[PDB]
């Protein structure tokens, strides 16, 4: 019932967004009626596809929203507009909002791209519950994939280690959430959140995929896999370990691991018996038997 | 258990004597993990004008907030079947209502010491 | 009605 | 019939004086000409007549006025500013006439304000004196206050809590804010072991009015802001960025004529999962900004 | 037991700031500060007590006062400007206290004027209010009236007579005259035909108070100045120095708060055997001088 | 009592 | 019994003001009571005689304040004393002190000597008594007869023209009173105002013999005989034109004279038929007379 | 004669007639040279009721100044030697202050037509 009747509600608001939209100085009323569109995200009692199903239908708005923003930029402006969108009563549509001028600043300028990054970065510290945390930070991955300061970056200020940075910090903050998934909600409904956590493992994942179209062999012997084994190590968690390792061999290169196999098997050496190494540890060792017989 | 709970309940009714001194007794089994509480499982008896006390020292306790009243006093037919369960229904929902509150958990002392 | 609880200074 | 006689001020700057508005009871916004202290008012008292008759007083005048009105009691108006110049001696009028008048270098101590308890209000206050019953017309004026940026502004920096609860340090950047200014501060937490559903920063408006023990305050809760959803554990910090600019405040009016305060205060407020309510307020200076 | 507390007013430039004089009635003279307009008045109320008892009070403030009183009626004061600066609220007093004011650039449009239907003054007033009758000082001031040498000054010349029996050209060198300036003129005779005795020069002052047909006119001769001793012939030039620093004169003033009128007069007077009495007056516009 | 007469312009 | 009476008050007035001038700062109340005094001489009603004596002890006793002011300037000053006897209610005692502040003022100050003397004869012009602005010039005469702008004048104001200016316009004033004083009072007193004239004569000599203490010959002829001779023979009176031209043949030079006999015989020939010709003539010619028999 | 005089007196009383209308006048010499008056010398004869006539014709011409009154009617001896003389006298003392007064002598006609 509410999933649908809040995706009404959505379908109402992008229409009443758009005409807004349409008239340049509305955008304010626009991002009103966008507000209004995300609130119906303020329901709790959607189940995890039908929270998706409306963080999709509200995603689809923002996707409007944004390319509305980064057209306002290249043809006006609205002066100091990150800050002014802060004024937005709801949170969660703040904090949409918030990615969504960030983009927008990206696109129209981009030599506050990295200063905007370390604010934005900063600003994600806010949202701390796992799904809602989760799907802005799933948003802020979208609207902020292609921005980022390194080697491979666009043009902003920034090199390898800005990426770096914000891509291992991002990975650390949702593999927190990812994790805290597990707990988040009520006590009963863990095999819920295993399938929440299934969910949401390509939100962590991308940000690992964004690694490897990011900083190369030494780079990532330094200053990633280095976390990412501290993390692996540390988690002490069954689901992630399988799931963030095999992201990690699949999506970068073997020859990165080849320069990485002493941290492999330094991480090899220390896997719980008592948490589900042996499957993690046979699909590994599965992998490295076909890397040998692709002979 | 990382969680705070407490669970309640009112139940198993039994009326005692021989003539004279004739009444009834519910059982309050509770099981908790809180801090104020001693022990994990508490099974106690109370008698309905036990649970008359325990609402005036609750009350001066508080020295504060909301009770509700207690399901009433019965003149016509206190050992009737349907009369101890009405009172046993009402005096369960009264009791996971008082011990159900979170300032009553964490401050009251008097309540700890009606359920153990 | 909602309880209002003063935090105090350290 | 109708009146004999209407009484309209114009003002000699009037096509390029600054206007602005003001908030009035149910929502109304009346819109009035801009003045600062130091400035002279002048102009032109125009009488139009509207009957083919004639007009005998003893006398007229115009007025500048400041007062303060409290609880909308005529008894308890008091006048701050009183300038008067006499326009016309006792006589008749039949046919319209102007008159001229200068007003120089006008004092103007205190910014116009409307509230519950208190109106401070500024007017030119013509008077055409009759035998039983005056003509008397009243024109309005706004008059803002002017400060520079403060030498001293420190950041608010406090350690506050609930014993072995409840432990935060909250940090807001300045003490004295302008109108459109930023709320820039953040909440750290150093102990949590109650359970946290969520936290907003509140502006409080408070309204002071009276003498000495005769004390009325009345209180306006113009913004709830939310800053965090869901429960920090200790380390955790969440940053606030709040815009002033998007509740339209006064500024900050601190025992005004010795009769009135509007203050200003942040309301930090933590909500736990039973929906207990855990505060902190804080005082801080608004004040208009004078752009360049 | 006497007064619980006595009232002074010592201002902030007491020791260095000029002082002049005003002549009253029965002779008298008082002396009080000298200001003008545009300056500031500023200095301390001091209070003090003299019982060892507590004064309850409704509040304490100083007004600067300029007002016209009219015919020595009390209803008839007009003040044309009043400033007040609260002092204290509502309290007590048990000690002495002095308290600080400032009127910031204090305008004086008039004056100082002391007459017989006619005053001008300006003062402190401090007011400590009680219950049923308030403790009030007074303390007088001098305001004057500067002007700069005028753009049109003509001379006054003028023939005049009696039909075939006496024609007189008559010369004054200005129309206006400093209060310490000069009458330089001459009466040149052009037909005498009646017995002259002599001929002097007067002054009168005109004091006019009122509006409109309400109009009271009081006249004082203030010098009889002799210019000629016996009678002249056709051809005759008498000449006229009357030095105005003599006689103590103060300044013409017109229509003040259109209220009162002070006039000059120069009144030329011929005077017969039979004690017959000729004359011609003509106003003069006297003016307090500015030094440099 | 002492007669006075204005002088007239001429 | 008039002048008695105005005699009793003079010697009152005289003993106040000397008990005044004793006093330092009774000088006003001496003053104040020598106006007092000086308003004796406003009356008309004594007869020639009477008037004469009371001008007379007036005189002396002005001649005591007078010493007392030119004392009192030359030792410390008295501040605007000209300006302050200008204060005087009654005017005759009003400018008697006029002459005597001015020539105090003349014995101290130098400077001013053009101006003040030229000053207190204009406004001596204000007299419209014949006999008591007769008797004011004496008091002048005594005061400042002996002051005059001059030849004692060195480059400041004043120089002998001055003088003789001052002397030929007091000559031409006196001369106007002295007719005048034919005129004043009644028409059938005609002998008794020629007896009073006779009586004044010595008044009008008197600039004539301040004359004779002056400029040579060219000067003469040019600035005194001249213009002595048109008003002269302008006069048309006889007591005048008798008197005043004995007093100037006597009283200037003869070597004067000389250069001046053409000058007046013509003189002689400008004078009314009807003026006592007869006497005038013979006593030229008996003056010649004189002219040729001292031997 | 460059000086202006009036000189006048009410003298030389006659008493005339036949029985019935009988009547006293007086003489006034008047000797003048004020240029309101047509000739030096003027000798008329007034009887009281001419001067009484005269005084209202005056008063009402001058439409102004002061006129002392006349001496009076007589009601008890009016052709008594003594009663004659009091009345000259009285007569002689108004008619010079009348004519001696500086602006009837300018200003009134009938002065002069009674002096004439
Ligand atoms: C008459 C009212 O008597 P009270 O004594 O005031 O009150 C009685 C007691 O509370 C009694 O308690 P208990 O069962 O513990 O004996 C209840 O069962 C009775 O229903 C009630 O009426
Ligand atoms: C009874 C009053 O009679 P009147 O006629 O009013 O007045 C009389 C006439 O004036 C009369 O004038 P004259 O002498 O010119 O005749 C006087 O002499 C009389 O003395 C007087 O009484």
């Amino acid at each position: 019932r509410l999933l649908e009747d809040a995706l009404i509600a959505v379908r109402q608001q992008t229409a009443m967004m758009r005409k807004f939209l349409d008239t340049p100085g509305k955008l304010m009323d626009a991002l009103k009626c966008c507000s209004t569109l995300v609130s119906e995200l303020r329901t709790s009692s959607l189940s995890p596809k039908q929270y998706y199903e409306l963080y999709m239908a509200v995603f689809d708005a923002l996707r409007y929203l944004s390319a509305h923003l980064r057209e306002n930029h290249p043809v006006n402006h609205l002066a100091d507009l990150y800050e002014l969108v802060q004024y937005a009563g709801n949170i969660i549509p703040r904090l949409y909002l918030m990615i969504t001028v960030g983009t927008a600043y990206m696109s129209i300028d981009g030599a506050p791209v990295k200063e905007l990054m370390k604010d934005m970065m900063d600003m994600s510290r806010g949202v701390q519950h796992p799904v809602r945390g989760l799907f802005l930070r799933y948003y802020l991955s979208g609207q902020a994939r292609d921005y980022l300061p390194t080697g491979d970056s666009d043009g902003p200020e920034g090199n390898l280690q800005d990426s770096i940075n914000f891509i291992l910090t991002n990975f650390v903050e949702m593999n927190k959430l990812w994790v805290r998934l597990q707990h988040q909600g009520h006590s009963r409904e863990r095999d819920l959140r295993t399938q929440e956590r299934r969910e949401l493992q390509l939100l962590v994942g991308s940000n690992i995929v964004r690694l490897s179209q990011l900083v190369d062999l030494p780079t990532y012997r330094d200053s990633i896999l280095g976390p990412l084994l501290e993390q692996i190590v540390q988690c002490r968690d069954i689901l992630a370990q399988e799931y963030l390792l095999e992201v990690i061999t699949q999506v970068f290169p073997d020859e990165y691991h080849l320069h990485t196999l002493d941290q492999f098997l330094g991480a090899v050496s220390r896997l719980n018996p008592h948490v589900n190494v042996k499957a993690i540890v046979i699909g590994m060792m599965n992998r490295l038997s076909d890397y040998a017989e692709r002979e | 258990p990382p969680e705070n709970f407490l669970e309640i309940e009112v139940r198993n009714p039994q009326t005692h004597g021989v003539g004279r001194h004739m009444y009834t007794d519910y059982e309050i089994v509770c099981r908790t993990n809180i801090p104020a509480f001693k022990l994990r499982q508490s099974s106690v008896r109370r008698r309905y004008s036990d649970f008359e006390y325990f609402r005036d020292i609750l009350e001066r306790e508080s020295a504060r907030v909301t009770i509700p009243p207690l399901p009433g006093k019965v003149f016509t037919n206190r050992f009737s079947d349907e009369v101890i369960e009405n009172r046993r229904a009402g005096l369960e929902k009264f009791l996971k209502i008082v011990v159900g509150h979170p300032l009553l958990q964490t401050g009251s002392k008097v309540l700890a010491a009606f359920v153990q | 009605q909602p309880e209002l609880y003063l935090l105090n200074t350290m | 019939f109708s009146t004999p006689v209407d009484i309209d001020i114009v003002l000699a700057d009037a096509d390029k004086r600054a206007m602005v508005d003001v908030k009035l009871d149910k929502n109304r916004r009346e819109k009035v000409p801009l003045y600062m202290d130091g400035e002279s008012v002048k102009g032109c008292v125009t009488v139009r007549p509207k009957d083919g008759k004639r007009l005998e007083h003893t006398g007229i005048k115009v007025q500048f006025i400041g007062t303060i009105e409290m609880f909308f009691d005529r008894g308890n108006h008091y006048e701050f500013l009183s300038l008067v110049q006499e326009l016309a001696a006792p006589g008749e009028l039949q046919h319209p006439q102007t008159f001229d008048f200068n007003f120089k270098n006008v004092e103007k101590q205190y910014e116009s304000y409307n509230g519950i308890n208190v109106k401070l209000r500024y007017f030119v206050r013509v008077t055409v004196s009759r035998r039983m019953a005056d003509v008397i017309r009243e024109k309005d004026i706004w008059v803002y206050s002017y400060r520079i940026p403060p030498e001293l502004n420190s950041s608010i920096k406090m350690d506050v809590g609930i014993e072995d609860c409840l432990h935060i340090e909250f940090e807001y950047s300045k003490s004295k804010y302008h109108l459109k200014d930023v709320i820039v501060g953040r909440i750290y937490f150093l102990l949590v072991r109650l359970k946290i559903k969520h936290m907003e920063l509140s502006i409080i408006r408070r309204e002071t009015t009276g003498v000495a023990p005769n004390q009325y305050n009345e209180s306006e809760t113009l913004v709830r802001f939310e800053i965090m959803d869901g429960s920090p554990s200790r380390g955790e910090t969440i940053p606030i960025r709040l815009f002033l600019g998007g509740f339209d405040l006064t500024p900050t009016f601190r025992d005004v004529n010795k009769k009135f305060s509007t203050r200003y205060y942040l309301s930090l407020v933590l909500i736990d999962e039973d929906a207990r309510r855990y505060f902190k307020q804080s005082e801080i200076i608004l004040y208009r900004q004078p752009p360049e």
